[PDB]
């Protein structure tokens, strides 16, 4: 009669609650916090789980009395309890704990609370800790049903438990029972139990390893019910500490190189998963009799589902090479600012990993049947070859596609670890893979890119029309036509197949480029993108060679026809830009007739972005942000125009305020944009220095500012951008020394420190020294070693050779710098294959004075000990 | 035509509130005027499967509802657990969601989104992202910003919910009744 008109108030906001739209959003949230001080009710007005369910409605009450009730845990964790410490409004609701069964649903929607209850009093582990045992071996049938009761608890301990010596030896005596809790017929009272039975840790970490019981009181524990020995089969194949594994281990990879194949997908996926976890070595001892045991399962799970076909099927059907590209589907694309690096030979990994953006959402078996095959080459390799070719001899035209599909897929799934071993049979499998390209079979030619790139490295590394021919002919016929997944997986190949070739596709130039030009025309956005990245890429390969009126001349077309088509704000610009910035380069000066406006826009894309920060830095409200990245793409294109023009981009600088814009972007605060100009100062400074030369009292202390390792990829472009002025000014860079000096052989040998910016800093270090041996000679022993363990690796090229002349001239000043380490520049002056005889007398003269500091037989019997090709580098420089 | 339960937990800020706009707008929207009561926002995509109501709850992740909790996750059908891929926690303070959701909710279908994709400064590597490939959900990289994936989440739900791989959304327009529609068009001439 008092409470009672108003408890009969909440079976009126949950019909608000409950069933909420925007109005009794924003205005019963009034109602819900002005319940919160007249709290002579809601202590009350809460036990109503058999009150409310037992009064109107079900879904409703369980919303309120599973519901609101929650959200007093908000009034007990933020409060520290001096509100409500009451233990009778603590009782009242911790007897409802005897109340595991009105509808199950609400069985649960309180026994969270036991947790969050129990965590903001933690202390008096035992009044309420006390259904522990006192409902711990209860669920043994003792309630609605049998466990239907008693059961609609026991996991509400995993829960209350996990998830929430002071008490570390009482315990062990009840979470050992938990083992008995196994055999039960009921699917909770096992799984909820069990797999909870296993989240261990160091908390008690007692009854656990000792268990070898709980091993095969579950190596044959199968599905007691179904979504229960999948947690199981989680448990195995999750753990450290295998010193109880390597017993009962000969069968538990018997009892699931099976139990990873049962039907239910789900399993499976928790098992092959959690399974093939091949951590360190011993892990391999037993894949030894495994060889057999796995590679035809696996294999066989290489193919998709049913289902995962469907998904795909979808924009599979060769016939969407016309259907518009969403913009839903165009994920978001940056401009990294350039990095000025040098080349090792034919020596990637530490970049195309950085993008691993889909594999992390489509999670299904196949990606973890090669997923975890991710070991075959990574653990061992070559082992897997023998056995697997009638697998994959048959699979490469048993049944239909599905099979083939895996079976071209397993190929190229291997050859990153099995590759030598492969390459016997590769001479037969190649001209295959070829053919498949020419199917129907619309995603099996997908597979058949991805393969045959996969490891075309050899069909390169082999004669021309015997296969690197064709292969890029029936390559090219996919780039076009098809459906627009062929396109990719087509492109992204060949794109592969070039930085292969390298200079080797020259020959087919004309051809490869007439396929390239007419994508332009059928190509969708998305693949667009793609295309430009190719012909970037073919141009990076090829090199001047694409300099030939015949090829230019049906190349730009295309392009301008994008050029001028796209807004200043268009993304696409990263790519076609990026694109230019290639070819600009390759055409050196054969490009030309095109510069201007190339240039002008650049400049013209700085000096907007430069402007639109500043302005939207005062009045953001007016002006938007600006994106930097096209100032680092613009700022990365006239660096590249430079570089082919070079000399002849003369004219153009002069009558720009580039310069101007230096100044402004050398000081930028986002270093990418600082670290973009620096490559550009460089590039600038080796076209035009009469432009540059003047500034160079004002930009020569920012690049010393810049010669911060904060930041360095920054610090990598200044340095290199320092070494390139240094030669364009000879000794009047004299002056300079000291603001720079010091922080290059501090960087030489800062540990941990990229090879790129060691390299740089090495040949940067040379060229001061060749241009002022006096002043940087001394210093010799403080940096000749990590300069010659940097510079032995780079191929020679104008910067190699400088870097050399430099070091050879500071020696002779000051020999007796390097004496001491004397066999260091030797192994770095024969890393050298043909340098100008200029500097190769230079070597010699430096090598003929160790012979003297060692004598004759001492530097006869010293050079001999050289690997053959070193040996005689260096008996060639040296002329007893 | 079908009503459904679909929770937006995720952590304040990450994006909750313009994501559902964005269905709802035409355009993007900044601002940040943090969510207080739990707003339900109605979606209704069409699918060749026929039509679905798709009741958004926009949840809070501020203290302006932290207070209302679960309750709404009550009789949930579906969740988005949402987070921010420019934010080193948000992927942090994560699975404190898939518990306090599947707390309720016991088996709803769920989606894990990294939100805010569209930004060069990534804090939360994809490759910093294994929860969903272990506490078994679905993943989508997205941008309420740009519209990147912006309609995944709901095409794996309703995909899910409805029980049907072959359903999809069609964006492409109407045009002649397809039970009009002419020989192919060489049945012409055949
Ligand atoms: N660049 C960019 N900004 C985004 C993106 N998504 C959201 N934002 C911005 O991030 C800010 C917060 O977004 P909002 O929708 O208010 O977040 P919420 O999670 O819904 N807030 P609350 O937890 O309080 O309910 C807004 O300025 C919004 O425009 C995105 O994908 N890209
Ligand atoms: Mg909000």
């Amino acid at each position: 009669y008092e409470w009672k008109p108003d408890e009969q108030g909440l079976q009126q906001i949950l019909q608000l609650l409950k069933e909420s739209q925007s109005p009794d959003t924003t205005i019963q949230r009034t109602v819900q916090q002005k319940l919160e001080q007249l709290n002579q009710y809601p202590d009350f007005n809460n036990y109503l789980i058999f009150v409310l369910t037992k009064l109107k409605s079900e879904d409703e009450p369980t919303r309120s009395l599973s519901g609101l009730i929650l959200k007093n845990n908000v009034k007990a964790h933020f409060q520290n309890f001096p509100n409500g410490v009451t233990d009778f409004i603590k009782s009242e609701c911790l007897n409802n704990i005897g109340d595991s069964s009105p509808l199950i649903r609400a069985t649960v929607g309180i026994l969270i609370t036991t947790i969050a209850s129990k965590g903001e009093l933690q202390n008096w582990p035992d009044l309420l800790p006390k259904l522990c045992s006192l409902l711990d071996s209860e669920d043994y049938n003792t309630c609605e049903g049998a466990f239907g009761a008693l059961q609609k608890i026991c996991e509400d301990s995993a829960e209350i438990l996990d998830s929430d010596r002071p008490l570390n030896i009482m315990i062990p005596k009840f979470l050992q029972f938990f083992k008995h809790s196994s055999p039960k017929i009921r699917s909770h009272a096992v799984a909820c139990v069990n797999q909870f039975i296993i989240s261990r840790t160091q908390a008690l970490m007692l009854h656990i390893d000792s268990f070898t019981e709980n091993l095969f009181a579950l190596a044959g524990d199968e599905e007691p019910e179904v979504r229960k020995n999948v947690c199981r089969a989680l448990v195995m194949l999750l753990e450290v500490r295998m010193d109880r594994l390597l017993p009962h281990m000969h069968n538990i990879v018997e009892y699931m190189l099976q139990r990873t194949q049962d039907q239910d997908e789900n399993v499976a996926l928790e098992a092959c998963e959690f399974w093939l976890t091949l951590a360190e070595q011993p892990i391999c001892k037993d894949v030894l009799v495994r060889h057999l045991p796995k590679l035809i399962p696996v294999l066989v799970n290489g193919m998709k589902y049913s289902d995962i076909d469907i998904i795909l099927l979808k924009g599979d059907v060769e016939e969407d090479e016309t259907i518009p590209d969403s913009e839903q589907d165009i994920r978001p694309r940056f401009h990294r600012s350039r990095t000025v690096a040098q080349q090792h030979d034919e020596d990637d990994d530490d970049d195309d990993e950085i993008d691993d953006d889909d594999t992390i959402s489509d999670w299904n078996l196949r990606k973890c049947s090669a997923a975890a095959l991710d070991v075959l080459a990574n653990v061992y390799r070559d082992e897997l070859l023998p056995h697997i070719l009638p697998l994959l001899k048959e699979l490469l035209f048993h049944h239909e596609w599905v099979v083939k599909e895996s079976g071209i897929l397993v190929l190229g799934a291997i050859a990153e670890g099995c590759m030598q071993g492969m390459i016997p049979y590769l001479p037969e499998l190649i001209p295959h893979l070829i053919q498949c390209l020419s199917d129907k079979k619309a995603l099996v030619r997908s597979i058949t890119c991805w393969t045959l790139s996969r490891y075309a490295h050899w069909v390169v590394s082999q004669p021309p029309d015997t296969y690197l021919k064709p292969l890029m002919t029936e390559l090219l016929k996919r780039i076009l036509d098809s459906n627009k997944r062929v396109q990719e997986a087509a492109c992204s190949a060949f794109a592969t197949l070039e930085e292969e070739a390298c200079t080797e596709l020259v020959p087919y130039l004309a051809y490869i480029l007439d396929t390239l030009v007419f994508a332009f025309s059928k190509y969708q956005h998305k693949n667009l993108l793609i295309l430009y990245d190719a012909i970037g890429t073919l141009a990076d390969s090829v090199g001047h060679h694409l300099n030939k009126p015949e090829y230019i001349q049906m190349l730009m077309p295309p392009l301008i026809q994008k050029w001028n088509m796209l807004k200043d704000e268009d993304k696409d610009l990263f790519p076609l830009l990026e694109c230019l910035s290639s070819v600009a380069t390759a055409l050196q000066s054969g490009f030309l007739p095109y510069c201007e406006p190339v240039y002008q826009r650049c400049v013209n894309l700085v000096q907007k972005t430069l402007a639109q920060a500043m302005l939207n830095n005062a009045q953001p409200d007016q002006y938007e942000a600006p994106d930097k990245d096209f100032m680092i793409v613009a700022l990365d294109l006239l660096s590249g125009l430079a570089e082919g023009l070079g000399g002849n981009i003369e004219q153009l600088v002069a009558r720009s305020n580039i310069l101007t814009l230096m100044y402004q972007c050398m000081q930028d605060k986002m270093p990418e944009v600082r670290q973009s100009s620096f490559a550009l100062l460089g590039d600038l400074t080796k076209a035009c220095f009469q432009h540059v030369k003047p500034c160079i009292a004002d930009f020569m202390p920012i690049l010393g500012t810049n010669l911060n390792p904060e930041f360095i990829s920054v610090c990598n472009n200044a340095t290199w951008a320092i070494g390139e002025i240094s030669i364009q000014m000879g000794i009047e860079m004299q002056p300079y020394i000291p603001m720079v000096l010091h922080q290059l052989v501090e960087i030489i040998n800062r540990p941990n420190t990229p090879k790129t910016l060691l390299e740089n800093t090495a040949i940067t270090i040379g060229r001061l020294g060749y241009v002022c041996p006096q002043e940087v000679a001394p210093m010799l022993q403080q940096f000749i070693r990590p300069w010659c363990t940097s510079l032995r690796n780079i191929r020679d090229n104008e910067e190699k050779d400088s870097a050399f002349r430099g070091i050879c001239t500071m020696i002779s000043v000051n020999p007796s710098g390097v004496i001491q380490d004397f066999i260091f520049f030797c192994d770095a002056v024969a890393s050298w294959i043909n340098p100008k005889d200029d500097l190769r007398d230079m070597f010699c003269k430096i090598l003929h004075g160790f012979k003297n500091q060692v004598g004759d037989e001492n530097w006869r019997r010293f050079s001999d000990q050289f690997p053959l090709p070193l040996k005689e580098r260096l008996a060639a420089f040296y002329g007893v | 035509q079908v009503q459904f339960k679909l929770v937006l937990v995720g952590d304040g800020g990450t994006g909750k509130t313009t994501f559902v706009k964005r269905h709802l707008t035409g355009e993007f929207e900044k601002k940040y005027v943090a969510t207080l009561g739990v707003e339900v926002h109605p979606l209704v995509f069409h699918t060749n499967r026929g039509p679905i109501k798709f009741n958004v709850w926009d949840t809070a992740g501020q203290e302006k509802f932290g207070g209302l909790r679960d309750g709404y996750y009550i009789q949930a059908q579906c969740a988005i657990i949402m987070f921010d891929v420019t934010s080193r926690v948000t992927y942090k303070n994560v699975p404190n969601w898939h518990r306090d959701l599947v707390r309720v909710c016991e088996n709803i279908p769920i989606v894990l989104c990294g939100n805010k994709v569209d930004i060069k400064d990534r804090k939360v590597k994809a490759k910093s992202i294994v929860f969903h490939r272990k506490k078994n959900l679905q993943y989508y990289d997205i941008s309420a910003k740009s519209n990147y994936n912006f309609e995944k989440p709901f095409l794996w739900l309703a995909r899910k919910l409805i029980g049907d791989p072959n359903l999809e959304f069609v964006a492409m327009p109407a045009l002649a009744p397809p039970e009009v529609v002419m020989d192919p068009a060489l049945a012409a001439q055949y």
